[PDB]
RNA sequence: AUCUGCGCAUGGCUCAUUACAUCAGACGUAAUCUGCCGCAAAAAUCUUGCGGUCCGCAAAAUUGGAUAACUUGGCGAAACGCCAAGCUAAUACAUGAACCAACCGGGUGUCUCCAGAGACGCCCAGCGAAUGAAUGACAAAACCAAUGCCUGCAGUAACACCCAGCAGUGUUGACUCAAUUCAUUCCGUGCGAAAGCCGGCCCGGCGUCUUUUGACGAACAACUGCCCUAUCAGCUGGUGAUGGCCGUGUAGUGGACUGCCAUGGCGUUGACGGGAGCGGGGGAUUAGGGUUCGAUUCCGGAGAGGGAGCCUGAGAAAUAGCUACCACUUCUACGGAGGGCAGCAGGCGCGCAAAUUGCCCAAU
RNA sequence: CAUGGGAUAACAAAGGAGCAGUUUUAAAGGUCUAUUGGAGAUUAUGGAGCUG
């Protein structure tokens, strides 16, 4: 039973530095991945500047003050991760973990209406004790009785205040995508092709709003809308777009000397 | 203690294995139940997770299943009369997996005139039994051995593991089988 | 009238001191379903296993009892599908089969013949003799050292 | 909470039993369409 | 102060062991256990009160016995040693909830009907578990019986009313699985609405059984890979070596193990035995090819003086846990009682060879 | 792990007597699902295949 990180072995997106300190909130199971959250202590103090240290971090959380989903968690160590509804009602300031096109972890900020809803993607599929086909999702969700065109790899829209399933997008081809795994993570595309090679792993193949070709698992896409234009939930600011290297390279410079 | 692991079992090539390190207790085994007649007495052992593991020793019932019929009674074992480990242990009648017994056969008697309506007359508002009886019939290695008093049947149901001594009634070529090992 | 007649003990495959029977269906039913019942007479449990894999002729319209078996048993085949070719055949109902390959040496630019042998659990629905290509499916340990199960035979 | 439960289940049930409902009567109406046609 | 609830299985040190082992990349667990945490689930149980001797009328169920701390008397040279009595708690332990309060099903005896249908009565019908059976799909007319609508067959989900669509449709690459139906019965080794606690001016924060699954893990299996040695060429198999059949044992698979049968398996593509010693990420040098080092911060494995064996727990074969022996070892009032720095400071040795018996939780 | 390119090589098998006639047409004999309102039980005709 492991119950500490280290700094160096906690993922490289938190962005923790590696002199301060040798250890690292490991986040406790929960909804998300330890490989593949955000904990409430590194966005109380290390993405929000709320808290200067882990001890005035902890006089936010176990107040109650900080809101996963519409419930406070008073766990610094509670796994928040992608899709995501964090609020604060003292600061009126609501987010959503996305991931940006480099891959790391962003905060979108939201409006009253778009931070009711979120997006969450079947895992598995069973029937339950009674005759109750229920739904596993990402975030560790049971829904008990979603919309029978469910299946494994789709889509539900959720609503966490009202806790009903309001909508579905399946998983097809005219669909777009969000990656969130691999070195393609954070890139949005539309699907083109899906190669299934059953007893192995399915690969997806993705456009991209440029036309940028680019491939992944189908356990990494998560699908996000009907097409690029009518995407169910707002992303970060490139909007799935990856630039050069190159390019993004000159425009800080162009950028950095116009501000001089 | 006991251990189930390939530490001690030599190489395909016959080589030794030399051992670095102690005995987990994750590879352990335990000592055997050997289940036999007599009344009830039971222990329970502590398995992983806290989960409960109910050792059988002296079991004298068991609920045993008729397949054609899917049904079952609980009925009071009789003998032990044939083990395909070994003959010695029918000689102590220590009840396994898979050892043939011989049971009390008179709730499948009792459950065969309730049911069908045949002995080996008083409800005749209800003759339900003539919309069964006709497609079906029984066969006859069964209803000797259930008038003779005694039904040869097997266990199905591992004591030591679970605590019961369930089984099925011994049909068709099986019972044929085992008849001719004994007699 | 009362009487059923059921099946009479087939010799050819009980040698083995116990009743040899198959776990997953029941053989004495008076009016088995067309679930398990194959096209000749008899009840037998045949399974369609995953990876377009065809299960041959024998496994539903033989009349052997095995266990351990990828199509007639619990077994399933998951993980690692190999090849080999045939080495010996001795044991009752295993096969060694030889998986031969070339090693690449990063210093001297040049390859090297090493061989695998992977003892392999082969059905009766197979009689695969030396030097025959098989393919071989990942399963549980079936004993000390059978990890594999031969899925398809290819002749000589 | 287990009456809502089971009203919840009552309201699965006729999701399904409709949609099973819809498609009976999409079909007696094709194939009884067609038979007046020949 | 003590009961109670979690924790002490992590962290930290060290690198002695160790070559079909560990370990790396990559897979498997459909062969399995999994506390804390996340989202869920939940209709079993003839209990109380009052009156009468088993019944009646009632209903916010106002349940029961014991221990600590403590007091008293103390034993003992002591001991992170102990005894007896007297008190008293619970979210400890034990007991226990009728009706409100459903649907659905099986087996079955009287009663109004017709030439089989209904009403009533009784036994049983909860989650989990065992065994058995059934589902867990599929890929032109003629005549007789029962039965369906028509006034002979137009057209048709299924079903004798209560509900005229209240599942004819689980998932996977694949299941003997998920789940459902009925047959039998679980005897403590499961299932309270904690018989619980706060707060606001009915409602809101918690806290807990069971059940179930995601998550953090555990355990096993092994695809490819690995220093030198032939002055090491055969290794294994009675007492398991390779396989097969029933079992057993396990958390589970399995020669892991009992019985029985077969005669196998490994090797000059270097087995077997011997020597060196944790494995990677990585370091040093390098035009290219390389040659070396890796006790050491991160990951994994192993150990706690050697060697066992356990208890408890979700997880230990735990060592600032227990039991024993061996080798050393400290206190004794000789009766006895203890030790375990490869934690941090230090100490003595050993060596060519490595620091302060320091301050603090301010940060991680 | 997926996929396409087919030069060079490789594994395997063969050792060449050890060898692998297609359609139209009507005829004979003989073999073990779908409809007729459903379901059950009998029942001839026929489709397509069998061989001389
Ligand atoms: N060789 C390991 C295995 O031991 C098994 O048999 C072993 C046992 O019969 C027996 O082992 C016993 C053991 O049962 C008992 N419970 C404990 C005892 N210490 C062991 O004894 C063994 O170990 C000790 C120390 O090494 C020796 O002094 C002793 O001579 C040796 N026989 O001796 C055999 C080993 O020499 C099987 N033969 C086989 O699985 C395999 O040989
Ligand atoms: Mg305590
Ligand atoms: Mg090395
Ligand atoms: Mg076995
Ligand atoms: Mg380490
Ligand atoms: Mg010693
Ligand atoms: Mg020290």
């Amino acid at each position: 039973a492991k119950k500490h990180l280290k700094r160096l072995y906690a993922p490289k997106d938190w962005m923790l530095s590696k002199l301060t300190g040798v250890f690292a909130p490991r986040p406790r199971p929960g909804p998300h991945k330890l490989r593949e959250c955000l904990p409430l202590l590194v966005i109380i103090r290390n993405r929000l500047k709320y808290a200067l240290n882990a001890r005035e971090g902890e006089m936010i959380l176990r107040q109650g003050l900080v809101h996963v989903d519409n419930h406070p968690r008073r766990d610094g160590k509670y796994p928040a991760g992608f899709m995501d509804v964090v609020e604060i009602p003292k600061t009126g300031d609501r987010f959503r973990l996305m991931y940006d096109v480099k891959g790391r972890f962003a905060l979108v900020s939201l409006s009253e209406a778009e931070a009711q809803i979120k997006l969450m993607k079947v895992v598995n599929l069973y029937t339950a004790t009674g005759r109750v086909p229920v739904a596993v999702t990402h975030d560790g969700h049971r829904i008990r009785y979603p919309d029978p065109h469910t299946s494994i790899g789709d889509t539900i829209v959720y609503n966490v205040k009202e806790k009903k399933c309001v909508d579905l997008i399946k998983n097809r081809q005219g669909k777009a995508v969000i990656v969130t795994g691999g070195a393609n993570r954070g890139r949005i595309g539309e699907i083109v092709k899906v190669e299934c090679h059953p007893g192995a792993f399915n690969i997806a193949h993705l456009k991209d709003a440029s036309g940028a070709e680019f491939a992944t698992r189908a356990a990494n896409i998560f699908v996000i809308g009907k097409d690029l234009n009518h995407l169910q939930v707002t992303v970060p600011k490139q909007q799935g777009l990856r630039m050069n290297v190159i390019q993004e390279r000159e425009e800080r410079l162009i950028a950095a000397e116009a501000r001089k | 203690g006991i251990v189930r692991s390939r530490l001690h079992k030599r190489k395909i090539t016959g080589g030794k294995t030399k051992i670095h390190r102690k005995r987990m207790k994750a590879e352990l085994g335990r000592l055997p139940a050997n289940t036999r007649l007599g009344a009830r007495r039971v222990s329970p052992v502590r398995a992983r997770g806290g989960n409960f593991k109910i050792r059988a020793l002296r079991l004298d019932t068991g609920n045993f299943a008729w397949a054609s019929e899917a049904i079952a009674h609980r009925v009071r074992l009789l003998d032990v009369v044939y083990n395909a480990t070994s003959n010695e242990l029918v000689r102590t009648k220590t009840l396994v997996k898979n050892c043939i017994v011989a049971v009390d056969a008179a709730p499948f008697k009792r459950w065969y005139a309730k049911h069908y309506g045949i002995d080996l007359a008083s409800p005749k508002l209800q003759r339900e039994w003539i919309r069964r009886r006709r497609n079906h019939r029984v066969e006859k290695a069964i209803a000797d051995q259930l008038r003779e008093g005694r039904v040869l049947a097997r266990i199905t149901s591992r004591p030591g593991q679970s605590g019961r001594a369930d089984g099925i009634l011994l049909e068709g070529a099986e019972l044929q089988f085992y008849l001719k090992r004994l007699e | 009238p009362q009487y059923y007649h059921a099946h009479q003990v087939d010799a050819t495959i009980q040698h083995q001191k116990a009743y040899q029977r198959q776990t997953a269906v029941n053989e004495n039913m008076h009016r088995s379903s067309r679930k398990h019942v194959n096209k000749s007479g008899h009840i037998r449990y045949a399974k369609k296993i995953g990876l377009g894999f065809k299960t041959p002729a024998k496994a539903l319209n033989g009349k052997y009892i095995d266990r351990k078996c990828p199509f007639t048993s619990n077994v399933v085949i998951r993980g690692r599908i190999l090849r080999g070719i045939v080495h010996s055949t001795k044991m009752h109902r295993t096969i060694v089969i030889r998986r031969n390959y070339l090693h690449f040496i990063k210093k001297y630019q040049r390859y090297q013949k090493r061989h695998k042998s992977l003892a392999v659990h082969c059905s009766p629905a197979f009689d695969p003799k030396q030097g025959d290509e098989v393919v071989v499916g990942q399963c549980r340990p079936l004993s000390k050292t059978i990890r594999y199960n031969v899925l398809e035979v290819v002749s000589k | 909470k287990v009456r809502a439960s089971a009203a919840e289940r009552r309201e699965y049930l006729r999701l399904i039993a409709s949609n099973r409902r819809a498609l009976r009567q999409r079909d007696h109406s094709k194939k009884h369409t067609q038979k007046v046609h020949a």
